[PDB]
RNA sequence: GACCUGGCGGUGCUUCAUAUCCCUCUAGAGGAGCCUGUUCUGUAAUCGAUAAACCCCGAUCAACCUCACCACCUCUUGCUCAGCCUAUAUACCGCCAUCUUCAGCAAACCCUGAUGAAGGCUACAAAGUAAGCGCAAGUACCCACGUAAAGACGUUAGGUCAAGGUGUAGCCCAUGAGGUGGCAAGAAAUGGGCUACAUUUUCUACCCCAGAAAACUACGAUAGCCCUUAUGAAACUUAAGGGUCGAAGGUGGAUUUAGC
RNA sequence: AUAAGUGGUUGUUUAUAAAAAAAUUUACUUAA
């Protein structure tokens, strides 16, 4: 389509948390889990509105 | 709430505890058995309690070449298929109390003498239709292990024949 | 609109209508229950708000006694309702709009006083005389225009016309002029009221256009669609008008719609040998129409391109078939094509004028594209491929057009299993060819064998029996071809001439002169004339004397 | 008897069709559909990835088959009608400030769900 | 008669492609080829193997973080496990004399090179042997341990003896290569300024420091961190010494000027970070024997040694949470 | 057909919460000053605390909307650990995986 | 010992499919996600909204095709629409399939206030990865 | 809200178109209980007064 | 009587022992005050965990709510095609502890023991072949390292009917539902923690070249009283700040934890 | 070659079983 493009991957983000293993007791036994998100960005420049 | 609803294979897993210490080193000691029963055994897809017809799926869709429309049987008719369904359960529940008789060897609960049928057929078509197979003994050996403890096998005595000369026996 | 899997594709023209069907249905039923239970779905999470995925509510919510509350009814279709909220609001004595009686009259009148059925809760006359709607208008204190012609085209519908003329009347007694509108209902009433010869209606028309002038009504183009609909009838003394109208209304400058050349197609193509008269029209039709992008005018829209087609084949026009079809596929043109019926017809028309009339190469290139993507053939259709691909001597296809067979439901289809092995055995082939088709053979085998026909009663017609036979001997199957002949004795199914002739190779081949007895001695018995002859030649050729008068002391 | 499964249009497919016309819009991959012998799965001891029929690990996949090179050039090319014209006079940015002092920033936010 | 259940024994479908099975595959990789060059708009002819690999990654993309579950779209002979073939004909017999040895071809193989060691009586680096893994496959057949070791017990008693160049060709089949990675630094290239002064530049990390150095070919001493004299940035003298460090070292203290810029980290990390980073971009202006010094010094190595994370349930990343016995 | 009585009782603390939040931001904004009199704040005391006590937003309960668990819930998905975890271990919560680092 | 989403060993004779033979710790390494949307990416919205949605869907999905899926749904959402990627078996009749297709979308499409498809995949029998 | 996430499946289930599992489990339950006369007794016409 | 298998032996020999034995190294706990569990006492006034593998444990958390408790007052087809945090974790699913800081569990065969319970090892090899499941491999994190994660079958009827669900038994004018108020204290005794006892310290400046302090507001309370503020409808209670107040404590008995 | 005492009670193997639901009209408009 006769666009610029430039492309460059910022840092992803991994957010963790812990919680318990067991239904009732066994405080010292957890599960952790966690979420990444991944991202790169589109730089378009010079561009009308259509 | 809808969403405490589990499913049938977790709900016969739970209640029949097959699984549990009760197992295990004979600690349970009920001999009352439940069975699992498929209860989607008689259902049929789109049949309800209200009674309505879906045209194809449970009733046919079409009737005359022409396309039926939503209709609903009658409340004196649906206690047909309701006390028709009733009678069906009923009916093969009662083929599963009827007892087998099973044909008893020296004893009536004894092993010896009953009959195991002709050897399994080989792995290359080697057939044993001429050779019967009798119980001579069977017997709950143990031994202990550092793990579990009584260990539990089998040692079973069969003999076998064609009734002509040749015979055998193995453990 | 279908599932993409192997397993729930249709396979058959029943199937691509069953199936859909079936989704219709089970859309049907949540429509039902959503519409049946609104409280399980009044909550809205959509941004924004989609207004058609929210229940629909059908009863009217206002009891009151009010102008207001008459519009609901009349806008909700609820005809009990109007009428029994309109008795008790006539006894208040309250005055009721014009305007609003006569959109009450409307819905009475347009479905005859019979409600529309939704959801759950033909041959004869249905209009009744002491019907509600007649009733209304004489406690009608004021009648307007509109009351007269609204009563009068509903009586159009239910075959009313005789009452419907005598109201027309009544309506130039009050010197109140028609709208277009009921002109259009009146000219069907006045034809397909009495069976009078054209000539007799075709003056009553001149008539009612003479008032229509008068009363300075401008015409519309259902105006004209509704006599070339009614000529119909005077299948040929209608045609030379027709013409007329057809120059009229391009003069007025109403242009024809498709449903207008349906009309005139229709009416112009009657049982004829030459049909060169029509043949003109038609093709003089199609040149005035290229590269035509037609919008829905008239309901009729949608039959033209069935009929079009039709008399195309009919006159086998491949090159003005090629102009219908070209037609169709420019812009949004193929829309017209019309419902499942129209469109097989299409179709299977189309395409039978093309294996008849084509090269066999773009005949093949016209199969891979029409189907199954547009049209899932009938049993016949498979023929006329079959044929064409004689004709063009390519039967190296024949197995590939079996395959297909089978995979749109014609595996069962009596005529069809026939012809592939008539044209798979009628003339010898090199090796490959042979044992192609002895490969398809033994696979329509299977088909004969289980034939769910054979609940009703097994047939076996003893020619597709020989053509199998005749290729099992050609690709080496001699033990299964000997099959055969217990089954021919089985079904009491005598061989045929060529099979008792070609028999005799099949013993020499194979040089066993053993097998060459058995064949003999079965056909023997029963005594059939070709039998004699070959048993004549066999005594010639190989016979134990011995053996011979054994056969002789049976008779 | 049952009813029994077609073979899958795979087959019928010509090694040189448009694939675009197979796949045009985003939809769930199909075996029946795809003809690659693509296997997905980490394989058992001595086996082999899953084939691709009833395999979920290629239906969990949101797969690019709607989008080969070939539909994109397509795709673009029908678009190009819809698109104007960059002034050719603002050719830097130090041109763009100049006669565009004021900029406007603002965020658009793409997200699925019903709302 | 008792009926026992029969037990379903071969449950586990075993393994089993037919070389009819395999050509089914061939033939559907190759068609299938064709039709993936045609989706990517790319010549069939020249449709190699990364070329598939690259439109699959893009038309399927999985982020799977092992890549022996993600799609893949192989040759059939690159895919299933190579199988023996069968070993007798239709009468019976065995092809193979040493059939009922259960391994024909690891005997065979020790037969022939026991033969190739007794025929040489009677005429009288970068490699590896071959590891057990390969050989298996090489013979297709499950091996021992002490199989192998014993197979390769031969082999090496076969070079010891003068071998001829049939002799030795044979060898090579079960001699594999090794790759030898060289420990030797690389050397950052000199580069020149506007005013032809020639430099190199090196980054260094140390925990969460990095740093870049820019090294002068010729200069007084001066260090200057982050735009700041170097003894003002570090006020610690530990720091300054391990400034010192890599220029003491090749005795060019007083001879080279830095600009660094560092960030991240603790003073001290960020002293480590800029040792590694003055040390490699002072490799370009030493003696190549000077640098191997430098790496054996341990100057020119990342220091791998970071915080470990901690543990739940722990009190740290190591320490525990006090015991109660009872 | 709330999971419990409890979570019934949350449900009815929630809706009527939400029924009464303007006028208790309303007499709220009046005793949240030093502007106005303080004879008129202390009018302003005694009608909000003349509401109904389910009004009173910090009576309001996050319970997993699954089980009514009272604690132990993640707020981003209002289930329990025992819920969100089961949801999580068999692949059907988007993008969520065990963490190892 | 672990239990959570585990099919224990048993003895060589249980069909186990792919998904189920695979433990929590292979959600990102050897399988997938059975849902896909935007809710827990960082910075996004209503992941519990969306969480209830897939809890009915699955248990909806499961009663109203009885007896007839084959392994878990794959739950997808691009923008406004929904996607169900059902794979089924071969019993029921395809009438009754495309009577529950319809029925399914439509009721779905107006209590979630979307677009919602359902694409069913049939296969013989259940896809057996492994005997447990 | 859990009031229509369960009337839902409710008449779903008594038209047909929802077989729950759970709740054919907890009908056989009932159905054998009341068999064995373990049958919930009527409300204030009980054992007491 | 004689065996088989396991266990155990203050049983032999030989190797070992990794912050997994001893001698070794560092910082702690056991004494003080405080914080927070538990027990015991009390109260009309919850339940669970309770050698290792309970004891800042269910709780990533209780002023009301939460709540299940107690008192009083109400309701009866009742938010629900009812309900029950009633009994039974020794009927169970679900999710786990524990060995495990393991390497074993093994179907199917074949052989040995006179065809006993059982057993199956030698590489210059003598009866074992074994598919699967663990370990391993692979993958996550910053690497081939390390840390995670993983870790079978079983053992401890180990934990959890009070996450939810549920078999069995029980309650149904009440063992259910709701409102108002209230308890949740300390003679103490013990587990874990926090802060100290100071000079490698205290306070300021600076965040590393300073000035002061240093046994009568030295060091030392995050504790008591007072005030204010924050949140809340509600704070004598919860938290933050300020002031006031300068307590015990002067490196802690038997014993005991952690770390490569 | 030091010395190391004790542990209420109780406890295990009685026998096998299976379903299907399903298929008449394969292409118009039209008229009396
Ligand atoms: C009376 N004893 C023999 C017993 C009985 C039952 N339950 C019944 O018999 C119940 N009978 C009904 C069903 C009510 C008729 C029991 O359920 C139990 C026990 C024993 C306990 C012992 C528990 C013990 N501690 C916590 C007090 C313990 O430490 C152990 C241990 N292994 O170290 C236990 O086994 C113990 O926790 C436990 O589980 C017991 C029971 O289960
Ligand atoms: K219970
Ligand atoms: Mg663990
Ligand atoms: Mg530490
Ligand atoms: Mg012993
Ligand atoms: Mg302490
Ligand atoms: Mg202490
Ligand atoms: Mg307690
Ligand atoms: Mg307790
Ligand atoms: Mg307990
Ligand atoms: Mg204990
Ligand atoms: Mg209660
Ligand atoms: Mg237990
Ligand atoms: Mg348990
Ligand atoms: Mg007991
Ligand atoms: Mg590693
Ligand atoms: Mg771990
Ligand atoms: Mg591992
Ligand atoms: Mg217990
Ligand atoms: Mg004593
Ligand atoms: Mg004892």
């Amino acid at each position: 389509l006769g666009i610029s493009i430039k492309v460059h991957e910022p840092p992803r983000k991994i957010e963790r948390f812990t919680l318990l293993q067991s239904v009732h007791i066994y405080k010292k036994h957890r599960v952790q889990y966690e979420m990444r998100t991944l991202y790169r960005c589109l730089e378009l420049e010079h561009l009308t509105g259509s | 709430s809808f969403f405490t609803k589990l499913t049938a294979d977790e709900l016969w897993k739970g209640a029949l505890a097959e699984t549990g210490a009760g197992a295990k080193k004979g600690r349970g000691k009920r001999t009352k058995k439940k069975k699992r029963k498929d209860l989607n055994r008689g259902q049929i897809i789109g049949e309800g309690r209200y009674g309505f017809l879906w045209p194809g799926l449970n009733v046919p869709l079409m009737k005359n070449g022409a396309v039926q429309t939503i209709a609903q049987r009658s409340k004196e008719e649906q206690e047909k298929v309701e006390a028709d369904m009733i009678q069906q359960r009923e009916e093969w529940d009662r083929k599963k109390k009827m007892k087998v008789k099973r044909e008893r060897g020296w004893s009536g609960n004894s092993w010896g003498g009953i009959s195991l049928g002709p050897p399994d057929p080989g792995p290359c078509g080697e057939t044993y239709e001429d050779f019967d197979t009798r119980i001579l003994e069977v017997r709950n050996v143990f031994t202990m292990t550092a793990k579990e403890g009584r260990k539990k096998s089998i040692r079973v005595l069969v003999a076998v024949g064609n009734g002509k000369g040749a015979a055998g026996f193995s453990i | 609109v279908f599932q993409d899997d192997p397993y729930l594709m249709p396979a058959s023209s029943l199937e691509s209508r069953s199936f859909l069907l079936a989704k219709k249905s089970g859309e049907n039923v949540a429509k039902f229950i959503i519409n049946s239970y609104p409280k399980y779905f009044q909550k809205d999470i959509a941004e924004p708000h989609i207004p058609c995925l929210m229940p629909e509510y059908f009863e009217p919510q206002i009891k009151d006694i009010s102008e207001a509350a008459l519009k609901e009814r009349i806008e909700l279709r609820k005809v009990k309702a109007s009428v029994d909220m309109f008795d008790q609001l006539l006894q208040a004595g309250t005055t009721v709009s014009l305007e609003t009686t006569n959109s009450l009259l409307d819905l009475l009148c347009y479905y005859g006083d019979q409600e529309p059925s939704t959801d759950y809760h033909q041959f004869g006359v249905t209009w009744r005389a002491k019907n509600n709607a007649e009733r209304i208008f004489s406690l009608m204190p004021e009648k307007n225009e509109h009351s007269y012609c609204t009563m009068i085209r509903g009586m159009v519908k239910h075959r009313a016309y005789e009452q419907a003329l005598n109201l027309y009347t009544e309506l130039l007694n009050n010197r109140l002029h028609a709208d277009v509108y009921t002109f259009n209902a009146l000219i069907e009433a006045t034809v397909c009221a009495i069976n009078e010869k054209f000539e007799e209606k075709w003056s009553k028309i001149l008539e009612l256009l003479r008032h229509m002038v008068a009363q300075k009504v401008k015409p519309n183009l259902q105006t004209f669609n509704t006599i070339l609909k009614c000529l119909r009838r005077f299948h040929v003394f209608a045609r030379s008008p027709a013409l007329q109208v057809l120059r009229e209304m391009k003069a007025i400058g109403i242009e024809p719609s498709l449903a207008t050349y349906h009309h005139i197609i229709r009416l112009f193509d009657q049982p004829g040998d030459p049909l060169k008269r029509s043949s003109f029209i038609i093709y003089d039709i199609m040149n005035e129409l290229m590269g035509k992008r037609f919008s829905p005018k008239d309901p009729d829209d949608d039959k033209f391109f069935q009929s079009a087609m039709s008399i195309c084949s009919s006159l086998r026009d491949l090159e003005l078939a090629y102009q219908v079809h070209g037609l169709l596929k420019t812009g949004d043109n193929w829309k017209f094509i019309g419902p499942d019926q129209h469109r097989n017809f299409y179709y299977s028309k189309f395409f039978d004028l093309i294996c008849l009339m084509e090269q066999i190469d773009v005949t093949l290139k016209w199969y891979e594209d029409l189907i199954p993507s547009a049209y899932f053939p009938h049993s016949q259709t498979m023929i006329h491929l079959l044929q064409a691909l004689d004709v063009a001597n390519r039967l190296e296809v024949i197995p590939k057009i079996w395959k297909d067979s089978k995979e749109y439901g014609h595996t069962f289809r009596s005529d069809l299993r026939e012809e592939i092995l008539m044209l798979m055995a009628r003339d010898k082939h090199p090796p490959e060819l042979q044992v192609a088709f002895a490969d398809c053979a033994a696979d329509i085998k299977s088909a004969y064998e289980s034939q769910p026909i054979r609940q009703t009663a097994q047939d076996w017609p003893a020619t597709s029996l020989n053509c199998i036979a005749i290729l099992f001997l050609r690709a080496g199957r001699t033990q299964e071809a000997w099959k055969m002949l217990g089954l021919f004795r089985k079904h009491n199914k005598i061989p045929r001439s060529e099979l008792l002739n070609e028999l005799m190779d099949s013993a020499k081949v194979s040089n066993s002169p053993s097998q060459a007895i058995e064949v003999v001695e079965l056909a023997s018995a029963f005594s059939l004339p070709i039998c004699e002859g070959l048993t004549q030649r066999v005594m010639s050729d190989f016979a134990i004397n011995q053996e011979q008068k054994e056969a002789l002391s049976n008779l | 008897p049952r009813r029994k499964a077609l073979p899958p249009r795979t087959e019928k497919m010509a090694v040189d069709q448009d694939w675009p016309s197979v796949y045009p819009v985003a939809a769930p991959f199909k075996p029946s559909a795809v003809p690659l012998p693509v296997r997905m799965g980490y394989p058992v001891k001595k086996g082999v990835p899953m084939a691709k029929e009833g395999n979920l690990e290629l239906l969990k996949i949101p797969n690019f088959l709607h989008l080969t090179p070939v539909a994109i050039k397509k795709h673009c090319e029908a678009l190009k009608d819809f698109c104007t014209e960059w002034p050719a006079a603002l050719d830097s940015d130090e041109k763009c400030e100049k006669h565009f002092p004021i900029e406007i920033d603002s965020t658009d936010y793409v997200s699925s769900g019903p709302s | 008669a008792f009926v026992i259940p029969k037990k379903n024994v071969p449950t586990s479908k075993r393994e089993t492609y037919t070389e009819d099975f395999i050509k089914k595959q061939i033939e559907e990789f190759n068609i299938g080829k064709r039709h993936l060059a045609n989706m990517m708009g790319e010549d069939p002819e020249t449709f190699t193997q990364e070329d598939i690999d690259r439109a699959i990654a893009y038309l399927f993309p999985s982020g799977l973080f092992e890549k022996r579950a993600r799609p893949v779209m192989k040759h059939p002979e690159q895919i299933f496990p190579r199988q023996r073939a069968i070993q007798w004909g239709e009468d019976g017999r065995p092809f193979h004399y040493l059939f009922y040895t259960g391994k024909q071809s690891y005997y065979s193989l020790m037969h022939d090179v026991y033969g190739m060691l007794l025929n040489l009586e009677k005429h009288q680096i970068g490699s590896r042997w071959l590891i057990k893994e390969e050989l298996e496959e090489m013979l297709v057949e499950k091996l021992s341990d002490l199989d192998y070791m014993q197979f390769i017990r031969l082999l090496e008693k076969l070079l010891t003896s003068q071998c001829g160049a049939a002799e030795e060709e044979f060898v090579q089949r079960f001699r594999r290569s090794v790759t030898l990675e060289s420990k030797k630094q690389l050397i950052e290239p000199v580069q020149y300024d506007e005013q032809g002064m020639a430099f190199s530049k090196s980054e260094g990390k140390r925990k969460t420091a990095k740093a870049e150095a820019i090294v002068y070919k010729h200069g007084s001493g001066r260090i200057k961190v982050n735009g700041i004299d170097y003894q003002l940035y570090f006020p610690i003298t530990q720091d300054r010494e391990q400034l010192m460090f890599p220029f003491h070292f090749v005795d060019r203290l007083g001879k080279h000027d830095v600009t660094c810029t560092v960030s991240g980290g603790g003073r001290s990390a960020q002293a480590g970070a800029i040792r590694l980073a003055m040390a490699k971009a002072l490799c370009s202006f030493v003696t190549e024997d000077e640098v191997e010094w430098m790496r054996q010094a341990g100057l020119l190595t990342t220091d791998p040694r970071v915080r470990e994370r901690k543990k739940p349930g722990q009190e740290g990343a190591r320490r525990k949470f006090t015991w109660k016995k009872r | 057909h709330y999971v419990d009585w409890r979570m019934w009782r949350d449900v009815k603390r929630r809706k009527m919460a939400y029924e009464y939040a303007d006028e208790r931001l309303r007499i709220n904004s009046l005793r949240k000053n030093t502007i106005l009199p303080k004879i008129l704040q202390d009018v302003a005391d005694e009608e909000i605390a003349a509401l109904p006590r389910d009004s009173c937003p910090v009576r309001i309960r996050n319970r997993c909307v699954m089980t009514s668990r009272p604690r132990g819930v993640k707020r981003r998905w209002r289930l329990s650990r025992i819920v969100f975890r089961h949801l999580a271990d068999h692949g059907q919560l988007s993008g969520i995986q065990r963490a190892t680092w | 010992k672990n239990r959570a989403a585990r099919v224990r060993v048993s003895k060589g004779d249980k069909p186990v499919t792919y998904e189920e033979a695979h433990a929590p710790h292979y959600i990102a390494h050897r399988k997938g996600w059975l849902s896909l949307h935007t809710g827990n990416l960082d910075g996004e919205d209503h992941a519990a909204e969306r969480t209830v949605e897939d809890v009915f869907l699955r248990k909806f999905m499961w009663g109203t095709f009885p007896g007839c899926l084959a392994d878990q749904l794959v739950l997808k959402r691009r923008g406004n629409q929904l996607e169900i990627c059902a794979v089924v078996l071969r019993q029921l009749s395809p009438h009754k399939y495309y009577f529950l297709v319809g029925y399914s979308e439509t009721l779905l499409s107006y209590f979630y206030k979307c677009p919602v498809r359902l694409h069913l995949q049939t296969v013989p029998s259940k896809v057996v990865y492994k005997y447990l | 809200n859990h009031h229509t996430y369960a009337e839902l499946m409710q008449t779903l289930r008594f038209l047909g178109l929802y077989r729950d599992e759970h709740q054919d489990f907890m009908d056989e339950q009932k159905r054998l209980k009341k068999l064995r006369g373990k049958e919930k007794p009527k409300k204030g016409e009980g054992k007491r007064a």
